[PDB]
């Protein structure tokens, strides 16, 4: 019974930082590549980042590379998305994702509930 | 009846010639097997034999098909000479110990003995060759080596001599599977052909049965072959063990990923065996009667 729980989202000014966490439960996270997606209303769900089973490789969407980093601690069953220089265009619900392929024709997608990240553009 | 030296030299030359002829098939197989292990931001995607070969040729050059060819040739020398020597000293021993016929079981026993010694002797060549075949400048993984001997020197200095024998047990398991599956499938299919008399017991039955047995061996050893290629190609620390690599392949890519490069593998096997058989017989006869 796979359960992915995202946390760490919030409301931040543009150019700010935010660290999202994914607590993974009910599966051996050490064998699974993990993914971060995001969906904003009026847009499709966008793949953000992917990390290897043990963190050997990490790939990003071109819109987030250099700003976002993906990380793991398989000991805590946690996946991290560090988001820097946040822009209002980064406002979305961010989703942790596990594609369990196994004994299937194609991979089955498991999703978290998502954590909302809002980037404000207010002047001071 | 050729002497031992003629056999050794003819086996070496024929195996090396078949190796250089069919090496692009092996490179295509390695490319198809390591594809999917790490996501790539390039549009270049390998599919098929001609597709993979042409993609490699047009994106990296014709010389990239023969990446690790000196390592392949060194193996071929070691494996061919060792095969001849141990074939003699083991199969003659098996036939003379109890004075019986060359059964199937004796062929498995001799084949595994010779193949195990050959795999252990030629593992460094196979590590270097797989790593050179798999490395590319297009998919975001930095090539580690410039060539075969550079790869030897770097692996020995930065990973130890033990690092040159990485993947010995998957290679050994694959050799056992290929040998046993070829022998069993070939004998069963031939005596199925003959127990009915479906086809003439001249060469064509032997060709059909060897074709089917070679495909069966390739399919049976394909999961081990994919896991072996990915584990050997992997830098230290990426995979805790070989079953760890297999489990990651299964969970992130599924069962069909255990048959990547199956068509190049089967074509490589069949064409290499045909070329080496014809060349080996011709060289034996020529050096026996030059
Ligand atoms: C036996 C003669 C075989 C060639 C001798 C070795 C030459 C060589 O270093 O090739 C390695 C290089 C790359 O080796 P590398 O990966 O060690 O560098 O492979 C080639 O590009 C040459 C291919 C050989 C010719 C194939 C003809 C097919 C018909
Ligand atoms: O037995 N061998 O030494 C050997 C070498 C290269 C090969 O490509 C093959 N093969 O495909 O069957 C076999």
């Amino acid at each position: 019974q796979v359960q992915l729980v995202e946390s760490g989202g919030g409301l931040v000014q543009a150019g700010g930082s935010l660290r999202l966490s994914c607590a993974a439960s009910g599966f051996p996270v050490m064998y699974y590549n993990m993914h971060w997606y995001r969906q904003a209303p009026g847009k499709e769900r966008e793949w953000v980042a992917a990390i290897e089973s043990t963190g050997w490789w990490a790939h990003y969407a071109d819109s987030v590379k250099g700003r976002f980093t993906i990380s793991r601690d398989n000991a805590k069953n946690t996946v991290y998305l560090q988001m820097n220089s946040l822009k209002p265009e980064d406002t979305a619900v961010y989703y942790c994702n596990v594609k369990d392929f196994g004994w299937r024709w194609e991979a089955y997608d498991y999703w978290g509930q998502g954590t909302q990240v809002t980037v404000s553009s207010l002047e001071h | 009846h050729p002497t031992l030296g003629v056999q050794l030299f003819s086996a070496g030359i024929a195996a090396c010639l078949a190796d250089v002829i069919t090496f692009p098939l092996d490179t295509a197989k390695v490319r198809l097997q390591v594809q999917g292990e790490c996501p790539t931001s390039s549009v270049i995607r390998y599919k098929g034999v001609l597709g993979t070969i042409t993609a490699v040729v047009k994106t990296e050059g014709r010389m990239k098909l023969y990446s690790g060819l000196p390592a392949g040739l060194q193996r071929q020398i070691s494996s061919a000479s060792l095969r001849i020597g141990l074939y003699d000293t083991v199969q003659e021993f098996l036939t003379a110990g109890k004075e019986t016929a060359p059964s199937l079981g004796s062929k498995i026993l001799a084949g595994l003995t010779t193949g195990g010694v050959a795999v252990f002797i030629g593992q460094p060549t196979e590590v270097v060759k797989v790593r050179l075949q798999a490395q590319s400048h297009l998919h975001g993984i930095k090539p580690r080596y410039t060539g075969t001997y550079n790869a030897y020197r770097i692996i020995a200095t930065t990973e130890g001599l033990t690092g040159l024998w990485k993947g010995t047990t998957p290679n050994l398991m694959r050799s056992v599977i290929i040998n046993c599956t070829e022998l069993v499938t070939y004998d069963l299919m031939k005596e199925a052909f003959v127990k009915n008399n479906i086809l003439a017991d001249d060469v064509p039955c032997h060709l059909v049965s060897a074709l089917i047995a070679g495909f069966c061996a390739t399919a049976m050893s394909s999961p081990v072959d994919v896991v072996k290629t990915r584990f050997i190609n992997s830098p230290p620390g990426q995979y805790k063990s070989v079953p760890n690599c297999a489990m990651k392949v299964f969970t992130n890519e599924g069962p069909t990923a255990f048959f990547k490069g199956l068509v190049p593998s089967f074509l490589r096997l069949g064409s290499w065996n045909v070329i080496m058989f014809v060349c080996f017989e011709q060289l034996k006869r020529e050096l026996s009667k030059s």
